[PDB]
């Protein structure tokens, strides 16, 4: 623009910021094609090495975990006395009909700070709920958010607490960017600046207070969403045992169950590091003397629940830094499918697993068979005997054997169906639905940390040897 | 509204015309929501498009199409998120020079048999990030597979803003359609991938063309590494999807004085060794015209042992054959996209290097290349082997593929495509295909 | 009244551990987003070279 | 040798002692038969070699 295309005037130079009219070349002649300017960097091919790093592992909880029999009205003194003023609170509609979250408000009211509560939570989040829980939230303004229930209240909130802190990150982003933890690549935003969040449970038998795990359907397509790293755990929980003493049967025999499977799976899982072998173990040693006695009788023995409801919380630390198994995706999708509660759902499936994955050798699908993991038989070999369950002198199988032999009369006192057909699921659409839910639950994280690498064949002989009530074996 | 012969041809080829110059006058913050949510639904339909592969091409395992085709979705989503390729791009205000972009047309996309689902959604969003067209050229035996992944990304496009089209197809294609097509007037750049038919016939059009290929990718074994991992990551790499992903393992070199070991390694486990006979009646039937016989791509090993002519273990995995020379007319040294490898006996350690060379020589285009040893005690070795190797990627103690455990093996890599040339003849290094290969700048001043 | 009490259970928020894990535990304060650092430690360590 | 065995003796007393405290809760029991388990075999080990 208002410039000769030539060189040579008065100043520095017209213009002083250009290269000769020569050294600019293209590479093709027909059309539209735009010179540029050659250099060095076209006469240069490079190269890159890589060598063969190895890798870390981690630790990670929330910051202070209260409890026990009557510990929850002083474990929010100290948020009364620092230092905060307004205050939000998340629940089931269940719970606020009977009178549970009063028990917080008329003791925060006590000293006045704004509460509001937002009893709209489905037994699934949909995605839309979170959305007007948002609104509610930026509109209101709070800085302690208290997430009360089990399960899907915990991670409604999780997902309606990210999005308060960053309200320009859509969600397809998150979607895509945050699916897996041993992934460190890249980050997620600084969360925690302007509100935090507490977590108290109801229900014993989930530790979904200490996970960083949240599950989210989607309500026009209805696909589901996992999001996962630890930027999502809460900064307290809370187990107080007086909010579980009224549950009827079988609820408790569900979380029971529940907890007995997510403490199986995350010891034999190639995950497995030393720091949480023996939380694993314990939470296997405290259920098999006080279950039983907490479904017999009941609130006739405050002694066995409120340590029932502990054991619960320590397979929850369990499980959250080496991950679960295949049973646990089989189990969300058998129970959302059919509307089956989930907790029995794996209490069906377990023992086809244990089947399935003590295998001698089959060298078919193995991968670094000399370099971590010893072997899948051994480790359900030490469970056994760390529980005591063996004559003292034996070999492996019947160690295996006398294992499985015992939950499954444990399964018998308290009092669950032999097959999914006696739980009342016909013939006819589980046949129509069965390959849905083959390999749909193979993609779903699963990868996952089993010890054995499956594949879709090998998951439908399963779900159909459950149905029919028979046992895995070749 | 389908397309056969040469006049619809010109028909669409106006239609795709007339949109692209609609599309090419956008804003940034209106091509990053196309963007997602082509990414988004592109990645929804993981197994739809797996299982009507597997069912049309007739060979394939479904769940390793499932996870490569999640990667390369997710891997260019969030690569190029937020980069400025519309509008202005830099400035110096108190001199007044601006930089500016501007696209290039209308690009041609041939596609193989081999990955048929995997680069339509590569090339598309490339294509759509930095407002562009695109025309897919499929082949003839998996056809149906590309152009429903070329419509879902397309339709997932329009109701977000899109013009009424900017993705073509070609139905039936035969081998005069594809020339007609190359040779039109008004497109501007061929994208071609495969093997080395084709990419001679991209390069000799007298048109702007870059090549996404690979080469024959050999693995060094010296005497002072681990013998177990090396022959199950080996193992492990090979037998994913049948080896049909791009510049996989194709030769084994092994040191003379840890040889023989090797060997029992591989057969007792799922490797088959062949050592007679047989190995003629394996030579016969991969080369027939001298140009890569058709029928033994994507098959299990037992199938091809059959039809070679004898019988096997069904177990088993890898069919290893042990040849001496090294040349052109040796069967064993071409790129083979099958369960096969062969193996090579070498004196000491530069003889292994100078073997390596004269295997990646063949190929054309230098991609990978594999190192097994001790990096804790041999630095000169590693220094040497990176010296005297010339391919894009060079690899100590790491398969060449993808999923193992942990975060990935290797976290910082891009897929096996992506990586392409522009020549084929000697020397000539590849290199990763982003969105500034398509994007012409411009200064003010 | 008599009153009981409650126990607690605290930690640090974060532990990384294994052999090697010290300069890649270390990224992370720079990735966020520290900018002024200092170090306390014994003089045997800083005459040696740790 | 012998500043690895104070350290192992030290770690021995530390966990013996904090089982059988009358503020020993169940949350922590695990952990300290964890640490008396993974010190019988790799002690003397250690000590030996190295």
């Amino acid at each position: 623009i208002n410039t000769p295309a030539s060189q040579g005037g008065i100043g520095d130079l017209y213009n002083f910021k250009l290269a000769p009219s020569l050294t600019l070349g293209c590479g093709s002649w027909g059309g539209n094609s735009i010179s540029e300017n050659v250099g060095p960097k076209h006469l240069i091919n490079k190269k890159t090495v890589a060598k063969r790093a190895e890798n870390m592992l981690w630790h990670k909880l929330p910051k202070s975990i209260y409890f026990r029999r009557g510990s929850l009205p002083i474990a929010l003194d100290e948020v009364i006395t620092d230092g905060h003023k307004r205050a939000l609170i998340v629940t089931d509609r269940f719970l606020f009909n009977n009178g549970y979250a009063d028990q917080i408000t008329s003791v925060l009211k006590a000293a006045g700070v704004e509460t509001e509560v937002f009893f709209e939570v489905e037994a699934d989040p949909t995605l839309s709920i979170v959305r007007k829980g948002a609104e509610l939230a930026n509109s209101f303004k709070p800085d302690v958010i208290i997430a009360l229930g089990g399960g899907s209240p915990m991670d409604a909130a999780k997902i309606m607490w990210v999005m308060y802190e960053h309200p320009e990150t859509h969600f397809e982003e998150l979607a895509l960017r945050f699916m897996d933890i041993r992934k460190r690549i890249y980050k997620f935003p600084k969360m925690g600046v302007k509100a935090k969040m507490i977590a108290v449970t109801t229900t014993s038998g989930t530790g979904s207070e200490v996970t960083p795990f949240a599950v989210v359907t989607d309500d026009a397509t209805g696909q589901k969403y996992p999001l996962a790293d630890y930027a999502l755990t809460p900064d307290m929980a809370i187990v107080d045992a007086n909010l579980v003493m009224d549950m009827p049967k079988s609820l408790c025999a569900f979380g029971g169950l529940d907890a007995v499977t997510h403490a199986m799976e995350a010891y034999v899982s190639v995950l497995a590091s030393e720091f949480s072998d023996g939380q694993a173990l314990q939470a296997l040693k405290l259920l098999k003397e006080y279950l039983p006695a907490s479904y017999h009788e009941g609130s006739k023995n405050p002694v066995a629940r409120e340590r029932v409801h502990s054991a619960a919380t320590i397979a929850g630390i369990a499980f959250a830094n080496a991950f679960l198994g295949v049973c646990h995706s089989m189990a969300h999708k058998l129970g959302s499918q059919f509307h089956i509660p989930h907790g029995l759902a794996n209490a069906l499936l377990i023992c086809n697993v244990i089947r399935y994955n003590a295998n001698d050798n089959p060298t078919k699908q193995t991968a670094f068979s000399q370099y971590d993991r010893p072997q899948a038989r051994r480790r359900y070999a030490e469970i056994a005997d760390h529980l005591g369950l063996s004559a003292p002198g034996d070999r492996t199988a019947a160690k295996i054997e006398k294992l499985l032999a015992w939950l499954e009369t444990l399964k018998a006192e308290l009092g669950i169906p032999k097959s999914i057909r006696e739980a009342g699921v016909q013939e006819a659409d589980f046949l129509a639905n069965v390959d849905k839910l083959s390999e749909d639950a193979f993609d779903d994280q699963c990868t996952g940390a089993n010890p054995r690498y499956p594949l879709i064949s090998e998951l439908k002989q399963i779900l159909l040897d459950t149905y029919y009530g028979r046992d895995y074996v070749e | 509204m389908a397309v056969t012969n040469v006049a619809e041809l010109n028909a669409l080829v106006e239609r795709v015309k007339k949109a692209q110059r609609e599309y090419a006058s956008f804003t940034q913050e209106q091509v990053d929501k196309i963007f997602r949510a082509a990414a988004l639904a592109a990645a929804d339909a993981r197994i739809p498009l797996a299982k009507m592969a597997v069912a049309e091409s007739g060979m394939g395992i479904v769940e390793d199409k499932v996870i490569k085709n999640h990667f390369a979705s997710e891997y260019i989503y969030n690569a190029y998120k937020d980069e400025k390729t519309c509008g202005v791009l830099s400035e110096d205000d108190t001199f007044g020079t601006i930089t500016i972009a501007e696209p290039i047309g209308i690009i041609c996309g041939i596609v193989p048999t081999t990955n048929p689902t995997s680069t339509a959604i590569f090339k598309s969003l490339i294509s759509l990030k930095t407002r562009n067209a695109i025309i897919f050229s499929p082949h003839p035996r998996a056809k149906d597979a590309t152009n429903k992944a070329a419509d879902i990304v397309l339709q997932a496009a329009i109701a977000a803003g899109a013009p009424k089209d900017l993705i073509g197809w070609i139905d039936q294609p035969s081998v005069e359609l594809s020339n007609a097509l190359m040779h039109h007037p008004d497109i501007n750049l061929i994208l071609a991938t495969g093997g080395p038919g084709m990419v001679k016939a991209a390069y000799s059009s007298g048109k702007p063309a870059i090549g996404v290929g690979a080469g024959n990718t050999p693995v060094v074994i010296d005497e002072t590494a681990d013998i177990k991992r090396a022959v199950a990551s080996v193992l492990m790499s090979k037998t994913f999807d049948n080896g049909v992903i791009c510049a996989s393992e194709q030769s084994v070199v092994v040191v003379d004085s840890v040889y023989d070991a090797v060997r029992e390694r591989f057969a007792t486990h799922g490797g088959y060794l062949l050592q007679g006979k047989e190995l003629k009646a394996v030579q016969d039937v991969i080369l027939k015209n001298g140009a890569l016989n058709a029928a033994i791509v994507g098959q299990p090993a037992y199938k091809i042992a059959e039809l070679a002519g004898f019988s096997v273990p069904e177990n088993t995995k890898i069919l290893i054959g042990e040849v001496t020379v090294v040349d052109e007319s040796e069967p064993f040294a071409h790129e083979k996209l099958s369960p096969t490898l062969a193996m090579y006996r070498a004196k000491d350690f530069e003889d292994a290097v100078e073997k390596a060379e004269k295997l990646v020589a063949m190929g054309g285009i230098g991609h990978t290349s594999c190192l097994y040893t001790d990096q804790d005690n041999q630095p000169a070795r590693v220094s040497y082997f990176g010296q005297k190797m010339k391919t894009a990627r060079i690899l100590i103690n790491t398969p060449a593929s993808q999923g193992g455990i942990g975060d990935l093996y290797n976290f910082k890599l891009a897929p096996s495509l992506t990586l392409g040339c522009g020549s084929w003849g000697g020397n000539s290094i590849s290199e990763n295909v982003g969105p500034k290969h398509l994007i012409n700048k411009k200064t003010v001043a």
